């Protein structure tokens, strides 16, 4: 039972760490998309002119 | 030990549940970003023409 304890403990800690890394990878792409969308709008206005 | 093992298993299941949304939101954001990039490319090419 104690062996099963330490196994599930390291499992849970690794899962929490990978969830946090996924959250950071989520965080960057939002502002990336925002600046790309602004460039898209500017290019569209140039094309209309 | 048996009771501690049960509660730790429940906590591990909860964290594993949360990680799924944490990933699949990023999946959706990437799916939006690729379309935005393609639109930017074709708009720029149209203006150049």
């Amino acid at each position: 039972d104690e062996e099963k304890m330490e196994i599930q403990e390291i499992q849970l800690k690794e899962a929490k760490h990978i969830a946090e890394d996924a959250d950071r990878k989520y965080e960057e792409v939002a502002r990336k998309l925002v600046i790309i969308e602004s460039d898209l709008e500017r290019a569209e206005e140039r094309a209309e002119l | 030990d048996e009771e501690k093992m049960e509660l730790q298993e429940i906590q591990l299941k909860e964290a594993k549940h949360i990680a799924e949304e944490a990933d699949r939101k990023y999946e959706e954001v990437a799916r939006k970003l690729v379309i935005i990039e393609g639109d930017l490319e074709r708009t720029e090419e149209r203006a150049e023409l």
